[PDB]
RNA sequence: UGUAACGGGGCUAAACCAUGCACCGAAGCUGCGGCAGCGACGCUUAUGCGUUGUUGGGUAGGGGAGCGUUCUGUAAGCCUGCGAAGGUGUGCUGUGAGGCAUGCUGGAGGUAUCAGAAGUGCGAAUGCUGACAUAAGUAACGAUAAAGCGGGUGAAAAGCCC
RNA sequence: CCCGGCGAGGGGAGUGAAAAAGAACCUGAAACCGUGUACGUACAAGCAGUGGGAGCACGCUUAGGCGUGUGACUGCGUACC
């Protein structure tokens, strides 16, 4: 359960090559404020569809 | 005659065995006495 | 005195580090690595010295042997016949020839067919 | 080495490599193998060694034209002044010069010159004679070096 | 004007950084804040504000217009990790290393 | 129009113009050279292959330069028997021109 | 002055027909090796491929001598449990007869990826037509 | 474990026996170029010039000749703020250890030649000390008594205060 | 003075001969970790080199090619003590 020998740079970039972050697509604008916000969630403003739910 | 002019009689100097100085050197890595056994050691080799 | 040896052995490291460039992964950096590929190097270099010197004659006797053929005669027949008629082209030049100047190694084949018959 | 004799670790059991002191030379900070004494490197000469290379020196001073002799070499006061206008004008630069008795009032005014040195006729050494580019030297101070050596 | 910002000794890790880093390298620099506000990580926050502080040095420390400004160069290298003792069982010792980064970020309008 | 010829115990096959290099001559810097023995001279179509050293062709050459090769370097070791060697090497030559090419 | 050496751009690749109607296995498939690898050309490289692609027709109708028609087995593994499949020659000149000359040529082909692309040269086919008439490939008989 | 008793393809010769001539084939031998050791021989023996002959795989080991570092004398000399030691590239050069010049950094020492002395040359000793990797952003985050919500405060609250 | 949390850290300013001499402070190597550019690499098997060698990219030129970097393909080649 330990290695036999060291492995290389290049086998660590190999397997940190799917640890790759996604950034996201794009964020949305809402109708009223403009403001931006991720998709299906309320705005920071408190803002979601075109509809203030929260002060 | 000068400091820097003076040099000893061809034959005079003799320079030494460094034991244990390489692979080129001839003697070097055991430095002349062989593999094991008791002439091998440090202090080793029986008396007189 | 003291010596002290920061200079010279930092000295015989680079020397050593310099030859192995070019090589993958730690013997192009951590010395023992960069020692041990330098002198496989140079071991091998010496043997291929060797192997240079047969692999291409092989190669020149590879190619007078096909472009004998192509003039219908097989490559010992044909340094036979160089040989009964005392020609002393080696097959270098009779591969450059092969190659290069087909009328001259169709001459050449001519002279051989000549002489062993 | 100020130090414990005692074993820094076990003998066995141990993952670490075998070891009975920390005064060890391997080890860092507690030492050297080889270690030097005050020693005594004078060697003997033979006397007819050492004269005979008094002989060879004085003959190859002459040989080269570095040797001077001058009658009477006095200074009548103690100023360096008088000597160093002396040795101008003699064109001499860095000389030994070789009295038969050492009078104070050159010895005094000779003190501050640094190429030049002056020694009485028993303190002759040789690496003096060929260190100096001249030798200057009384003429009983020749005698001397003489009736010593040959 | 290449206006370094840089954030040094950084408390985290440089690979954790790196991360992170490889997002907004080359993007224009409205939309490097807008992934860098909607990434959910520790690092995301400290390179927003070492970014945030570039277009401020670029638009004061030299003259304007962070409307054309870009990503030229980003980059996390690790720096000085500070050693800790972590006792672990049976009575054995453990030298765990609290790592930190320098993050230099690097916006031009060319 | 090119020649095969035998200069430094190995043939050679130049055309006219052209700069060889092959081993070191006793011949100076600024000096000519004629190999008289030549081993097979083609021009155009007519090839005069030499039954040794054909009739009367004489290649002329100027010696241009004289300087020695790059350095190869023999490392003789020997895995676990104590012994590795190193030696470099630098060979001679000399650069001559080819003036003439005679038929 | 230096050798030859052929380069991978300039060289000039003919196309051939050979039919393989009541021949002998390995002569032919020895001649196949010879043209596909390039060492009949006067600038024969060995790290170039420099060989003629050659279409073999009627590829059921090679013959063997001898008891080689039912006695010449093919073994080969599937890498599994224990699966060593093997198959007589007959067997396969009906089941896959281009596969006879197929394994034949690529024993005598160097190994590698040279070999391997000597060998994609190689067009056999079992019928008498082949689809490479844009090629216009000359008659090779042996 | 898989053909698995030609190395393989394949071979009715591409097998065997006899004969014959070619060719391939080593770092062998020969050709050209260079270095060295030894022995004869004459030059007038700077005990080096040449001519020939022969030798030149090497462990343990014996013998011979050199390189480099630090320090002392030469040296209150010589190089050096129009730039030293050091570091880092490049290019020449020697049979090799090495040497020399030079671009960049550095910002004050270096040291010829010929001698002298060594704490004189590291890859290995489960070598010693410091640094940094590797497994790896992996295991784990320490009792399975248990948390949820509202307001605060703050730049930020699952954890703080109420 | 500006960003930052009446921070940490940084960018200008200013001192200085020099601030990649900024207090973690002369020089600042190697291992180790990055960013950028050139080449190679996603059908090809193994001490990772060595001999041959195309292409590509840079410099230059007696306009023939060299020099530098990588190096598909290919013969040979099972590390050191």
């Amino acid at each position: 359960a330990v290695q036999q020998n060291k492995p290389t740079r290049s086998k660590r970039g190999m397997r940190r090559s799917h640890d790759a972050l996604t950034a996201v697509t794009s964020l949305s604008v809402d109708k009223t404020s403009g403001e931006k916000h991720l998709r299906h969630h309320i705005t920071a403003d408190g803002y979601y569809r075109g509809r203030k739910v929260i002060a | 005659m000068r400091l820097n002019t003076l040099s000893p009689a061809e034959g005079s100097k003799k320079a030494g065995k460094r034991l244990g100085r390489g692979i080129g050197s001839g003697l070097g890595k055991t430095g002349g006495r062989g593999h094991k056994g008791q002439k091998s050691r440090s202090g080793g080799g029986v008396r007189r | 005195a003291r010596v002290k040896r920061g200079v010279i052995a930092r000295a015989r490291h680079k020397k050593i580090l310099k030859q192995a460039k070019g090589y993958y992964g730690a013997r192009s950096r951590v010395y023992r690595v960069a020692f041990q590929a330098v002198i496989k190097a140079g071991q091998y270099a010496y043997r291929d010295r060797r192997q240079r010197k047969r692999q291409f004659r092989q190669l020149w006797i590879a190619r007078i042997n096909a472009a004998a053929r192509q003039n219908g005669i097989s490559y010992s027949k044909f340094i036979n016949g160089l040989k009964k008629a005392s020609v002393e082209i080696d097959r270098k030049i009779l591969a450059d020839i092969a190659v290069f100047d087909k009328v001259a190694f169709t001459a050449l084949v001519e002279k051989a067919k000549a002489a062993l018959a | 080495v100020t130090g414990s004799g005692k074993k820094p670790w076990r003998q066995k059991g141990t993952g670490r490599a075998r070891s009975g002191s920390i005064k060890s030379p391997i080890w860092r900070s507690g030492g050297v193998t080889f270690a030097a004494r005050p020693q005594d490197h004078s060697q003997k000469v033979n006397k007819k060694m050492y004269r005979g290379a008094l002989k060879s020196i004085l003959s190859e001073l002459v040989r080269q034209d570095r040797l001077i002799v001058v009658e009477k070499f006095s200074v009548e006061a103690p100023k360096t002044k008088l000597l160093a206008q002396k040795l101008k004008d003699m064109a001499l630069e860095d000389v030994l010069i070789i009295t038969g008795e050492l009078d104070e009032n050159l010895f005094l005014a000779a003190r501050n010159l640094h190429k030049v040195d002056v020694r009485d006729a028993t303190g002759i050494d040789p690496v003096s004679l060929i260190a100096f580019d001249k030798v200057v030297m009384t003429a009983d101070a020749v005698k001397q070096v003489e009736e010593m050596l040959a | 004007m290449e206006t370094i910002a840089k954030h040094r000794h950084a408390r985290s890790s440089a690979q954790k950084v790196r991360l992170v880093a490889d997002l907004i390298r080359g993007k224009k620099v409205s939309q490097a804040l807008d992934i860098l506000t909607y990434t959910n990580k520790k690092a995301a926050v400290l390179v927003k504000k070492v970014l945030e502080s570039a277009i401020a040095n670029a638009e004061h420390n030299d003259g304007a217009d962070i409307d054309d400004l870009k990503v030229t160069k980003i980059f996390v290298d690790e720096g000085p990790s500070m050693k800790r003792i972590m006792p672990r069982a049976k009575g054995r010792a453990d030298r765990i290393l609290k790592r930190t980064s320098h993050i230099t970020v690097v916006v031009s309008d060319r | 129009m090119y020649a095969v010829f035998q200069s430094g115990g190995k043939q050679h096959r130049v055309s006219e113009g052209q700069t060889v290099r092959l081993e070191k001559l006793d011949i100076a810097t600024g000096e000519t050279v004629e190999f008289a023995e030549v081993l097979m001279i083609a021009n155009g179509e007519e090839v005069k292959i030499g039954v040794p050293f054909v009739d009367g062709g004489v290649i002329k050459a100027e010696v241009v330069a004289h300087g020695r090769g790059e350095k190869v370097k023999i490392v003789k070791f020997r895995r676990r028997k104590h012994y590795r060697k190193q030696q470099g090497h630098r060979q001679w030559f000399t650069d001559v021109k080819i003036t003439g090419i005679s038929a | 002055m230096k050798t030859f050496t052929a380069k991978p751009e300039t060289v000039k690749r003919d196309w051939y027909v050979v039919d393989a109607t009541g021949k002998t296995l390995g002569r032919l498939a020895t001649e196949l090796a010879r043209r596909l690898r390039g060492k009949h050309k006067a600038e024969y490289t060995p790290h170039v491929d420099t060989g003629d692609y050659i279409i073999v027709l009627n590829a059921d109708k090679v013959a063997v001598t001898g008891n080689k028609r039912t006695d010449k087995v093919y073994y080969h593994h599937t890498g599994h449990i224990g699966g060593i499949k093997q198959a007589t020659f007959e067997e396969m000149i009906a089941r896959r007869p281009e596969r006879v000359i197929e394994i034949a040529v690529k024993g005598m082909l160097p190994k590698g990826p040279l070999g391997r692309a000597m060998f994609r040269k190689l067009k056999v086919y079992a019928g008498n037509e082949h689809n490479h008439a844009a090629q216009q490939p000359q008659v090779l008989d042996i």
